[PDB]
């Protein structure tokens, strides 16, 4: 075969979008600049991930007895236990919402990552020849948008939190006079204020983000370059690598975001 | 054009050092509630609120400038 | 030089003018001449040494 | 073609001294804060607010810089 | 030419200055952790968890420069 | 006229190292500040006239060289 | 045509920033490490462990940056 | 013409590097001094004698160079 | 010409990085090393052994700068 | 000509750097001294002319510096 | 003329870098065997032949970096 | 004479340079050489003896920098 190491790489970076107006595949070698083209790839792999993960948790939940428990159950017991007691060691109030959140949060953000330990051109490869898309990336979370909407989403629920537990007016009274409590200060908090609140959940989907981003490229970096007899030893090292990075970072989504909504609501 | 292609090297110098200036400043403060919590295990989520309280005071100016240097590379560029 | 005591609750061990002394501190092995900073630190088990 | 941009990249490396500046300080600060914190927890609400007097003096000089940065991109241009 | 190796230099930054400080501030944070757990070698769970949240708050900002860079590198460039 | 650019770039550069020095010295100034009236709170309204008196010398060079700049950027560019 | 020539340079900046930072954290990291395994000589394997923990998510970005800068140097150039 | 462009920009780095030079060494000398009068009050008077003494070593080449700077950019240029 | 010139100031650079980095992360791990063997003079086997475990991780990515820097001095000229 | 215009541009920074190091150096030297002095003042003087002693040395290539930038503002023009 | 120019340049950033690293280095392992040196006085030979053992580590590539330049600066010119 | 002013320079870079690291690491040094002479009262003339070997190991490089700076300076 004859090709540069430059296009496969760009194949690889680039996204089964299609026009929501037209329904027309984009391909990768001309992207049009309209906004409403879907990046199907990533959101395709992304809810296939959330349905294993409430198809598993309902398979568990249908049966599960206080009797001697199974090998299978024994694992859907042990998160359940690790996420309620983060929960309860982050969170003291009365709110059913937060630790059913945080566990789909954990689990699905877990499931999206571990799509990049995957070999990057066996999925893609089957895309391209068995069915015929003109492009595909199968780790969801690689993409910025499954990152920022769920930041959004974790930010409206601040805003919420903020207004009904803490209050409006305990919102404006925090907004205006902390932390310097002066009115000299007060137009200065208020911009203070508001940086720090978007900055974080701009923090936590681009974190999310940057590591996975920079895990995939990393992967297609090392089969794009090397010799084929020596791949395996760079790439076997980054993936043991990877999978701490994966943990770590589902496990810094949950915990990051149990901490605002507890700081938030009380 | 070279006009609008300095403006991406404008951007890298000023969120570059927007971040180390960051980096550094929370990996110090971080490093004291790490030992602080290491000392008193039992006040940990006291010293962690005011860790908060002093990170958010951090990262404004930072964080300003990095959205700022943003501007400036899609706005702007 | 310094005056040197041993001593205990029930018995003084000894007492007597010292040059330097070899003692074993609770994190390491500690020498101590005449004119030292003023030091407080507990002793492990084992051989103090005099001249 | 190169007026606005040299512009530009004067804010830019403006900006990134202030942010770089700001951050070290209140790390530092915050820093010291949070060991006095540690040593004494009660005495918390008194030094977080002597904490922020000196962390406004801290802030005084960043923000004029940072002021006259976004002067120099938006204004001037 | 003036195009793609401004380009390429402005990534160069962006991605040494943000390795420069997630590098220092990371150990600076590890330095402190590891402490902590010779003082008391039980508390070890909590300890890494809190240097897992302040790990994170340290690594947030120079990903947005790692992240950035690659887009000027492949996308623009 | 080109003489303008370089003059912004000059006042640009000046005030953020002024910046950056003023804001690192009383960074650590007020941390030993802080430390030492969370060993002795009682004679803290002694040590901020202590702090005052030294703060007034950190900040000699650094606001000589803040108006500089100042002066620069508009008087005479 | 000279363009070439820029590439390289980007390329060292960028590898010589990434060297620096991931030797001077594993720097400060290992040394706290080996001041904690001497005093505490018998829980050396779980320091140890802790310090490749820690180590791994210290050396990362520059890791990044290292492997960009041979992507830059060997294929683009 | 070409003269004060690069006249104004030899002054202001000449003055930045002192600006940084003397307000780091007055913040590490009044953090050493804030300390030890924490330690020891009632011996304030003889730590601020000798603080003065070492400052008046310390600001000496920072001193000329402001004074060169100074001398460059209102009687050169 | 300028194609077989930079590129000496691109391997000068990085030859100089590597080298401080390298130097500055050596330093501060033989000085703590050197503290423990100080103070534990039974332990020197182990603690020189260990040290040697982590002198290198600290030498992987300064001795890649070093032998691309020799490369690119050498080979390409 | 542009001799004299780069000429002062070397003097500046040559004199700036120097005065960098002389300072940071003898605010550390001083500092030292100041703890020593907090610790016990019976020894108050021997430690001042040590302290004399050193800074001796301390300032040695920092004037060398600052003679030969008023060698080149004043002499080579 | 033109082409030797450049090269006292390649050589004086190799140059200023390895003396850079090398001294600060240089110091703090000598600081560090200082310090050991004062707490046990009877060890000082052991630990000086330590410091001479590890020292020898510490200026390796430093004195890489001084041989090249003054192989540039005076077989090259 | 077009080359001379960036002679100048260099020499510059190459002093400043070395007046950084021969500062910084003497001043380090000395930090510890007062702390220990603050202990120990009595050995402060074995320290200096100690303190001047290691200080002839510190100003090695940036004496080799400054006669470099010096010989680019006047003697080309």
């Amino acid at each position: 075969e004859n090709m540069t190491p430059q296009d496969y790489i760009g194949h690889h970076l680039n996204n089964l979008q299609l026009d929501l107006r037209t329904f027309s595949l984009v391909d990768p070698q001309n992207p049009p600049a309209t906004f409403w083209t879907i990046n199907i790839d990533s959101m395709f792999f992304s809810v296939v991930l959330g349905l294993l993960f409430l198809v598993l948790f309902r398979s568990v939940a249908k049966k599960a007895t206080s009797g001697v428990p199974g090998k299978f159950q024994t694992a859907i017991e042990l998160v359940i236990g690790f996420v309620n007691g983060s929960v309860k060691d982050m969170y003291h109030g009365k709110s059913k919402l937060i630790a059913p959140l945080a566990l789909t949060i954990f689990v699905w953000v877990f499931l999206m990552n571990l799509m990049d330990l995957l070999p990057i051109d066996l999925l893609p490869y089957i895309a391209e020849h068995v069915l015929g898309l003109p492009a595909l990336r199968v780790v969801p979370s690689a993409d910025v948008n499954v990152t920022l909407s769920m930041a959004l989403g974790v930010f409206i629920l601040i805003l919420f939190y903020s207004i009904k537990m803490k209050g409006i007016g305990g919102f404006t009274k925090e907004l205006t006079l902390q932390p310097f409590n002066h009115w000299a200060f007060i137009p200065v908090n208020l911009i203070l204020e508001g940086v720090s609140l978007l900055s974080k959940p701009v923090s936590l989907g681009l974190r999310l983000f940057g590591n996975m981003y920079a895990g995939e490229l990393i992967f297609i970096l090392i089969a794009g370059l090397l010799p084929w007899w020596s791949q395996w030893i760079l790439n076997v090292p980054w993936a043991i690598f990877h999978i701490l990075i994966i943990t770590l970072q589902a496990f810094i989504f949950m915990v990051l975001t149990i901490v605002y909504l507890s700081m938030a609501s009380e | 054009n070279l006009n609008m292609d300095l403006l991406y090297m404008a951007a890298a110098v000023m969120m570059g050092l927007a971040a180390i200036g960051a980096a550094i400043g929370i990996g110090i403060l971080g490093g004291k509630f790490l030992e602080g919590a290491a000392r008193q295990p039992d006040l940990i989520p006291l010293l962690r609120t005011q860790f908060f309280i002093v990170m958010g005071l951090v990262d404004a100016i930072p964080m300003i400038a990095v959205g700022l240097g943003l501007y400036v590379m899609f706005a702007v560029a | 030089t310094y005056h040197l005591d041993v001593v205990s609750a029930e018995q003084q061990m000894f007492s007597g003018l010292v040059e330097k002394i070899q003692v074993t501190g609770s994190e390491g092995e500690l020498g101590i001449y005449p004119g030292h900073a003023p030091l407080l630190t507990a002793i492990k088990p084992g051989m103090i040494r005099i001249v």
